[PDB]
């Protein structure tokens, strides 16, 4: 090693890497789909 | 405090002003107002020491004088109209002492004495609340009843606040008062626009929290009351003072950051109403502000003080602080004009 | 006293190199300071920049004006009219107050 | 391009922003009218919610 | 000003007519300059706690561009409908109140006498 | 109530009229105000008697009211001399006749400069209010 | 209210009893019933300045 | 091409600089060809008369 | 020349109770 | 101008992003090219002005602005190269940083075609200005030029922000084309004298004014060389942008109130010539003739004719690439002996006879040798003001000769005399210097040749 006392961020947290990206792939998915229907719903209620 | 007692403490602070907005009655808001009074008295006092103990006492009795003028004002309201809510025909002067008896649980001037001791002698989390958090239940009250407000004297507190606030923030060497003043004078501008747009005292609000939210967790970073104690951040927390000066310069109302907006659509909507002197000289006053804040500013990251031996050992040290709020909080508080529109309506 | 550093002294910046352009103590990297001022300083902007306004044509309608001029000081002469009306808008339009 | 262009956008901004100064000046002229007659849809204040008046009969008849 | 206009639900975010007004854009204006407001907190962050700025914690840099834009584009939507409601309710008072919006003829600058002010 | 409309007694008249009438109630005016320092000023940086707290409340008042008397009437004298009533000119003239007896009172040539100044802009500004009809705390219109 | 959380959820926590018609125990009406119910029926819905 | 990348930053800020005024263009076409200074009939393969 | 970086006279005029 | 803004933008993460032995052979390539970009806006073959949106908007008084801004920055970033070799990186790259956010600011401010976007962009440049004046500034005095600078700004700032919600409020709008358009004559009443210096304060104290100047040689003199530099050569001339701009809605006032103006710049301008002369410090001989050339300039546009119009655009571009050249020149001693005293080093052109070229030819363009644009303005400055009144030329009879003294005595104090022989570390001038200086003196020449690209709005 090279620190006497071993850093507390020594290694990623797996847990929150994964629940960090998670989070991100879900909101762009959701973001997304919800724009989608959104311009559906908005061309449908306008005659569109 | 054992955690039952912060769960029962911290639930109840934040309970008072939740009942106070959610409730119809003036009573139960009445009641909220007690809630908020009494748990926040053993947090201010936790440290127990003389400073303290006369903080958390100036605070009780001036904050139960108002309370039982503002009751007066809900019981006598009751016995003219028979209904526990303000009414368009409520007498006038039922109104004006609601409005000096919240003026008083706000701080604004010139019933203002009481706040910057108070600051002064409670820890920087609990000066954090008390300038934030514990505004918004006497806020919220005042928005409800904004048709009924008599204009000449929200705006003669709102001038005086302004001015107070500058000239007392001008004196300061402590930044724990420095941060009441600062607290003073915002409040002017929130009330002053209060009877015209309740709106736009809700985004002088919103704006003053998210400013006065990071700049004391910048002074819980190191722990630092003084400007010669805030001076030393060059040699301990360096990274710290790009954020500082964009935030004191935000709360100074300088363009093109966040905190001129606040400032600039309560000007804009007072002259909508014709009321051009009070806005004037609250813009003019509202300079005096950005020198105290700019001399801040020069002893902190346009300079650098002297500085002692024993800090190089808090160089070798890690800190674990700030959370990820403050970098949230600062942006958002400097960086956000460019959205302007998206904020006043 | 307190603890302070001496004043750094007077160092010639040409004493170690003699080539010493004023950009950089690295002579390498200070050569290349150099050549990039003079190439887009002196032979992109002032030669090109230069040429680019010399060539932008009938600059505010100055040339056209001119034309115009030259065209209605003709046609006015032959037609006997003046070569310039001292009224702009015509009085026909113009309704007075009474 | 030819003058055109900037002559045509220059008269479609200067629409643009004509537009909006009369809808400013016309926000003006609205919410004056709203306010001091409370006739419009803004500015509404409260009055008490009829629904929890008691409408059962009474201990007593005159009521 | 618009707190009791009537239909108006208490503490709902978008309301159901906002959903006849066209979304915002994703890549609007306003929703990018959230992403990079997010992307200048991740930075922050770095910096205050002394790790690489931009190196560092990518995925919170990512949770951070998301989370803006995420948040703008909903609140985006709720202003939309803010401001198409303004319009809405300031239109349908002109329209029930004609006499007190009168159209004006103008008059053409040939009848009008606009004072002239030498330059000497 | 009538001590609203005493003070209201200043504007039924023409500046320049009524000479002696304006000079006393600018002269209550500032008494008004010299009051209303002194109950700050005792209060909050109390004396170190009661005869000496009096001293200073009498102190205030006579210099305060010295200051509406001189403004009042200098207002007035000169906006008939000068056969020029709707004028802003007047105003500074006595504003800063006002100031001047500030300094007087305070045994400070600064102060009379300064309270010549900045009361007689103060002055001018309350007369080119009442022309065009600034209003300091108006009502919600929007 | 300033967050109208009551009329959000549809619960009554305090709404109730906000003037003298409300409802009262045992069917007892109070003082001026029968004029507060006819003032509160007849500014509702026209606004507090319409009202006036 | 981890040291020299830098020189697409300013190259590509004046393309999209470019291409952002071209849609300022876009949305101010509302009095294209309506001009009563301008204004004038459509040539054979003419769509508009500016872009 | 250096440039000029705040000396201890300077500092202690923050040092007081009132600035 | 969003293909001038946005390549302009990233000259920030460019220097950020760049190598520490690159930060500033790449910024400065960059930088010139961004000021090639700019003259595109100089294609303008009609009488129309371009409108490139609803936020941007080209003019002639607005483009030479723009220009003069955008090619000023390459030049700064020479001029800070050597005094900032000692700093450590972050510091350089955020001094860089500083001197780019305000070249973007100002092109921003000149660009914008609504009052109160004018008005953002305008105070936004203090943040800026006031870091480089504090922060890299070198005596002790810097700290209280900062609030000097500061708040000479904000206050004459704050009634000019009212008096531009107050023409909103009546007309609706802030646009300059629909103010120009729809401009009613204004009544001649107690309030609108006071709407009137509410708008024009603000820039009467940038520009400055007499009386009101105290802020410029307190900054200039501890300001380090790009902060005088742009100091002198576009923030004095935003108060001139900005009162062009703003008064053509408020006539037919400026016929009475300018009358107050005109006397303490044709007043004022002797005061601040004949100080020059007995000015013990060389930096701030330079800040007080900055000041009584903007002594013109407001005196010109106070009389609103098309000459004078055309004199102060003259003469704003011509004292922007002089003073600048100037404000060089000096900080090239200063960069050797560390003394701003004007005395101290005598016979320069002993030992730096090249330079002592460059200070001949920038002292005779501040004394207005013929054909130079800095004659131009000041010789049409001077026919307006005669028209305006005969007895002008007396005033300015004066100032002339004032203004030929000081500059010589300039040159023949500092370039002449013996050598000041002890000063035994005037090492020779450097490639950088000396381009430093061609970059003023070239462009300064070829606009004479071309004048009518400095002519403004009236001509
Ligand atoms: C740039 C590319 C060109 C190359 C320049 C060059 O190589 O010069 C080398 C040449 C010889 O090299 P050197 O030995 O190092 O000379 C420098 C000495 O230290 C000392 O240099 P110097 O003093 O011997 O020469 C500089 C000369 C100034 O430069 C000149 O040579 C004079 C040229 C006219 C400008 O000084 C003056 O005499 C001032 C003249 C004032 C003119 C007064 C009349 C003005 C009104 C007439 C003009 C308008 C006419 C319109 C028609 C109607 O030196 C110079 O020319 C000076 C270099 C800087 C250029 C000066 C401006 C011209 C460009
Ligand atoms: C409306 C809210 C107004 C703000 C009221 C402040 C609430 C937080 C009370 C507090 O104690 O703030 C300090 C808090 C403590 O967290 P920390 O500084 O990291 O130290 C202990 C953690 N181990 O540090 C914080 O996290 C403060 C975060 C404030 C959040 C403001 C959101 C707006
Ligand atoms: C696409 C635009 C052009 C890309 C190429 C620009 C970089 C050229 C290569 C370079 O970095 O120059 C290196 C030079 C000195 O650096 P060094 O690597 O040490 O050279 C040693 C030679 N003996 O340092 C330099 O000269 C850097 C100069 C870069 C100037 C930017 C060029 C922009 C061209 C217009 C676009
Ligand atoms: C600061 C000074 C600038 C003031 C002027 C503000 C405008 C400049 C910022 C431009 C950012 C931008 O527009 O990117 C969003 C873009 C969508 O743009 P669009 O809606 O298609 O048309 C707008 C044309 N102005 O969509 C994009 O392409 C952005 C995605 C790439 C971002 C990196
Ligand atoms: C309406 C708002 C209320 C006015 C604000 C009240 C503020 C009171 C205050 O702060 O006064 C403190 C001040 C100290 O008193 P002191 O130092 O003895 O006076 C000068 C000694 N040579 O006492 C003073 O002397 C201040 C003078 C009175 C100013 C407030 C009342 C002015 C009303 C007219
Ligand atoms: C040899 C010089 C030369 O080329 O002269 C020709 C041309 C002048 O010809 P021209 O004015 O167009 O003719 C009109 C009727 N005689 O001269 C010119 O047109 C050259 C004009 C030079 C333009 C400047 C080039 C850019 C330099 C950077 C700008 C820095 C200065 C900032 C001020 C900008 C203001 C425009
Ligand atoms: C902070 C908010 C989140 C927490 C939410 C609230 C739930 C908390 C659950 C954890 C509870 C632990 O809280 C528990 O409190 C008790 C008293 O009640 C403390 O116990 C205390 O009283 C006991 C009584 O026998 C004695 O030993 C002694 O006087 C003291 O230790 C415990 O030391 C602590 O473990
Ligand atoms: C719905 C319920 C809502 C619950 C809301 C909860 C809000 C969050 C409250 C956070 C409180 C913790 O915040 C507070 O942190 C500070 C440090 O800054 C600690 O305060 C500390 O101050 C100094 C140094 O910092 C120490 O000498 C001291 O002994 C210690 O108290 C407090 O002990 C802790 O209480
Ligand atoms: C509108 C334009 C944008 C305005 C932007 C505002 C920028 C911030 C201005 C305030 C100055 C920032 O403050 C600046 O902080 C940096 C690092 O953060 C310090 O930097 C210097 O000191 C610190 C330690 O002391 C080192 O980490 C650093 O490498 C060194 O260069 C500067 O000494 C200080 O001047
Ligand atoms: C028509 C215009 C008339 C202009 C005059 C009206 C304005 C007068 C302003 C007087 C200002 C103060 O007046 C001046 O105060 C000083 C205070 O130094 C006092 O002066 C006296 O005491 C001071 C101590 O303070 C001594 O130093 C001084 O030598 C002595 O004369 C006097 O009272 C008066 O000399
Ligand atoms: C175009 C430039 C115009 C320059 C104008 C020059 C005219 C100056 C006239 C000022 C005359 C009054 O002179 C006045 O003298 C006093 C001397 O006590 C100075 O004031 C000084 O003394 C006073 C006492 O009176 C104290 O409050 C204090 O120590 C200090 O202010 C004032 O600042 C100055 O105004
Ligand atoms: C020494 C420097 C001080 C500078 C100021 C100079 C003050 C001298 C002028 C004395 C003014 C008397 O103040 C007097 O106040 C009354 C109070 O109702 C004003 O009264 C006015 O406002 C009230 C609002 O309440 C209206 O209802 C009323 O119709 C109107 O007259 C008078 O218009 C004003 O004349
Ligand atoms: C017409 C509109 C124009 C209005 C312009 C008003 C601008 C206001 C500028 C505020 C100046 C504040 O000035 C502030 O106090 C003085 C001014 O001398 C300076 O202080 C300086 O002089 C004082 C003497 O009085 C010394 O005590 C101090 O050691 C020295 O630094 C401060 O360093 C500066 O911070
Ligand atoms: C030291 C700082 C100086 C502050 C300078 C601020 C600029 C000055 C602005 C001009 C003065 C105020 O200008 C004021 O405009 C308002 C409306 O806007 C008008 O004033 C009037 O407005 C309307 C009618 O229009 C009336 O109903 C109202 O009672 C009255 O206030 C007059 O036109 C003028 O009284």
């Amino acid at each position: 090693k090279f620190y006497v006392r071993e850093p507390v961020n020594a290694k990623p947290n797996w847990l929150a890497v994964g629940l960090s990206v998670g989070a991100s792939v879900f909101m762009w998915i959701y973001l997304i789909q919800t724009h989608n229907e959104d311009v559906l719903e908005y061309k449908r209620r306008n005659g569109l | 405090m054992n955690p039952i007692t912060l769960a029962i403490i911290y639930f109840t602070i934040f309970l008072g002003p939740v009942i106070t907005m959610s409730s119809t009655n003036l009573m139960l808001m009445w009641v909220g107002l007690e809630f908020s009074l009494l748990a926040i008295i053993p947090m201010l006092i936790n440290k127990k020491n003389p400073r303290s103990t006369e903080a958390a006492t100036k605070y009780f009795v001036t904050q139960a004088t108002a309370s039982m003028i503002i009751l007066l004002a809900i019981v006598l309201n009751y016995k003219q109209l028979g209904t526990w809510m303000f009414q368009q025909q409520t007498n006038g002067l039922i109104l004006n002492m609601t409005l000096m008896a919240l003026s008083m649980k706000l701080g604004l001037a010139p019933f203002h004495f009481w706040l910057p001791e108070v600051t002064q002698g409670i820890p920087l989390h609990m000066g954090l609340i008390l300038l934030t958090w514990q505004k918004i239940a006497p806020l919220s009250i005042l928005i409800q009843i904004y048709p009924l407000l008599n204009s000449t004297i929200i705006l003669m507190l709102a001038i005086t606040s302004i001015f107070m606030g500058a000239w007392g923030g001008l004196n300061q060497t402590q930044m724990r008062k420095i941060m009441a003043y600062s607290s003073i004078a915002h409040m002017g501008w929130m009330l002053a626009i209060l009877p015209y747009n309740p709106s736009l005292t809700l985004l002088n609000l919103m704006i003053y929290i998210i400013l006065t939210a990071p700049m004391f967790m910048a002074l819980m970073l190191n722990n630092s009351m003084t400007i010669n104690s805030i001076s030393l951040l060059w040699n301990k927390t360096p990274a710290m003072l790009t954020m500082i000066s964009l935030m004191l310069l935000s709360l100074g109302g300088l363009p093109p950051l966040t905190g001129f907006l606040p400032k600039w659509i309560i000007i804009t909507e007072l002259m909508k109403n014709n009321c051009l002197i009070m806005a004037t000289l609250m813009a003019m006053m509202a300079l005096l502000n950005l020198f105290f804040y700019t001399r801040l500013i020069y002893s902190t990251s346009l300079t650098m003080f002297p500085t002692n031996n024993n800090s190089k050992m808090m160089t070798h040290q890690t800190k674990t602080k700030p959370n990820l709020m403050f970098s949230t909080l600062a942006i958002m508080s400097t960086m956000t004009l460019p959205l302007a529109p998206q904020l006043i309506t | 006293q307190w603890q302070e550093d001496p004043e750094p002294e007077d160092e010639n910046v040409y004493a170690k190199n003699p080539d010493f352009h004023g950009y950089d103590s690295d002579p390498v990297v200070d050569v290349w300071n150099m050549r990039a001022v003079f190439f887009f300083g002196f032979s992109i902007v002032l030669v090109f920049g230069t040429t680019f306004v010399a060539y932008v044509p009938d600059y505010r309608m100055q040339e056209w004006a001119r034309r115009e001029a030259e065209r209605l000081v003709k046609y006015r002469e032959v037609n006997g009219l003046p070569i310039m009306e001292s009224n702009y808008f015509d009085p026909s339009k113009i309704q007075l107050p009474e | 391009d030819g003058p055109e262009k900037n002559y045509e956008k220059t008269l479609a901004i200067l629409q643009i922003e004509s537009e909006k100064a009369e809808l400013r000046l016309k926000e003006q002229e609205v919410r004056r009218l709203m306010r001091a007659r409370g006739d419009g849809p803004w500015y509404q204040f409260p009055t008490p919610e009829k629904e929890f008046i008691d409408h059962s009969p009474k201990a007593t008849p005159d009521n | 000003m618009m707190n009791g206009r009537p239909g108006h639900e208490p503490l709902k975010f978008l309301p159901d007519e906002a959903r006849s007004l066209p979304p915002p854009k994703l890549n609007d204006p306003r929703l990018v300059y959230m992403g990079l407001l997010g992307y200048c907190t991740g930075l922050m962050d770095n910096m205050l706690r002394m790790r690489p700025v931009m190196r560092a914690g990518l995925h919170r840099q990512l949770l951070f561009v998301t989370s803006f834009v995420f948040a703008g584009y909903f609140y985006l939507k709720r202003q939309n409908y803010l401001y198409a409601v303004k319009d809405h309710d300031m239109f349908g008072y002109i329209k029930l109140h004609p006499e007190d919006f009168p159209e004006k003829e103008k008059k053409t600058y040939a009848e009008i006498l606009e004072p002239f002010h030498p330059v000497r | 109530a009538m001590v609203k409309r005493f003070f209201e007694s200043y504007h039924e008249v023409p500046d320049g009229t009524q000479c002696h009438r304006k000079t006393y109630i600018t002269t209550a005016l500032g008494g008004i105000c010299g009051i209303i320092g002194s109950a700050y000023s005792v209060s909050l940086n109390p004396a170190d008697s009661t005869l000496e707290a009096v001293a200073r409340v009498g102190r205030y008042t006579f210099t305060a009211a010295a200051i509406g008397a001189m403004f009042g009437l200098t207002t007035c004298v000169s906006a008939q001399v000068r056969e020029k009533p709707d004028d802003p000119l007047n105003y500074f003239i006595g504003g800063c006749a006002g100031g001047l007896t500030l300094g007087a009172r305070t045994h400070s040539y600064g102060t009379a400069a300064m309270g010549c100044v900045y009361m007689g802009t103060a002055a001018a500004l309350f007369k080119i209010g009442k022309l065009e009809g600034w209003e300091l705390f108006p009502t919600p219109k929007v | 209210p300033f967050l109208d959380i009551q009329k959000k959820l549809g619960i009554s926590l305090d709404r109730h009893f906000m003037f003298l018609s409300a409802e009262q125990p045992y069917k007892n009406a109070a003082r001026c019933h029968a004029f507060e119910k006819e003032w509160i029926e007849c500014a509702h819905g026209i606004g507090g300045t319409r009202a006036k | 091409l981890r040291e020299h990348w830098v020189h697409i930053l300013v190259p590509a800020g004046f393309v999209f600089g470019c291409y952002l005024d071209r849609k300022d263009d876009e949305k101010l076409t509302a009095f294209r060809n309506k001009s009563m200074l301008f204004q004038r009939e459509l040539r054979p393969n003419e769509e508009v008369t500016w872009k | 020349a250096r440039q000029w970086q705040p000396d201890i006279e300077w500092a202690e005029q923050f040092s007081g109770a009132v600035m | 101008m969003l293909k001038i803004i946005l390549p302009s933008l990233m000259l920030l993460p460019l220097t950020w992003l760049s190598s520490p032995k690159k930060t500033w052979t790449n910024v400065t390539s960059y930088s010139f090219l961004i000021s090639l970009t700019s003259l595109t806006l100089l294609w303008q073959t009609d009488e129309n002005y371009k409108n490139f949106s609803n936020m941007f908007s080209s003019d002639p008084l607005s483009t030479p602005l723009i220009i003069l801004t955008a090619w000023l920055l390459p030049l700064m970033l020479m001029a800070s190269q050597n005094h900032l070799k000692k700093d450590n990186n972050v510091l350089q790259k955020l001094y860089i940083s500083m001197l780019i956010s305000l070249q973007i600011l100002l092109i921003m401010t000149f660009s914008a075609t609504e009052l109160i976007m004018f008005y953002i962009l305008f105070e936004a440049t203090l943040i800026p200005t006031l870091i480089i004046i504090t922060r890299w500034g070198n005596q002790t005095e810097r700290l209280n030029a900062g609030i000097y600078f500061l708040f000479y700004t904000l206050i004459g700032s704050i009634p000019l922000l009212i008096a531009l919600i107050l023409i909103q409020n009546h007309v609706g709008t802030l646009n300059l084309m629909i103010l120009s358009f729809t401009t009613h004559t204004l009544d001649a009443s107690w309030s609108n004298n006071l709407l009137w210096l509410a708008c024009m304060m603000a820039f009467l104290i940038k520009m400055p004014l007499y009386g009101v100047h105290l802020w410029l040689p307190k900054a200039h003199v501890e300001a380090p060389i790009a902060g005088s530099m742009i100091l002198a050569a576009i923030l004095l001339k935003l108060g001139s942008y900005g009162m062009i701009r703003i008064s053509i809605i408020l006539d037919p006032l400026t016929k009475y109130m300018a009358y107050p103006f005109i006397l303490l710049s044709l007043w004022g301008m002797i005061m601040t010539s004949s100080i020059c002369l007995r000015q013990t410090d060389l930096k701030s001989l330079i800040a007080y003739s900055s000041v009584s050339h903007m002594a013109l300039v407001i005196a010109s546009i106070m009389i609103q004719t098309p000459w004078s119009f055309m004199g102060a655009t003259m003469l704003m571009i011509a004292h922007g690439l002089t003073s600048s050249l100037l404000f060089c020149l000096a900080n090239s001693n200063y960069e050797r002996i560390h003394s701003r005293t004007m005395i101290m080093a005598r016979g320069l052109q002993m030992v730096f006879p090249l330079m002592a070229t460059w200070w001949l030819m920038a002292s005779l363009a501040n004394l207005a040798l013929p054909p130079s644009i800095n004659l131009m303005g000041e010789l049409f400055i001077t026919m307006s003001l005669f028209s305006w009144s005969n007895f002008t030329i007396i005033l300015m009879g004066i100032n002339i000769i004032i203004t030929g003294m000081y500059s010589m005595y300039m040159i023949i104090t500092t370039q002449r005399g013996k050598l000041t022989n002890h000063m035994i570390n005037l090492q020779p001038s450097h490639t950088r210097e000396l381009t430093l200086m061609a970059l003023h003196m070239i462009p300064l020449i070829l606009l004479t040749t071309s004048p009518k690209l400095i002519t403004g709005l009236t001509m």
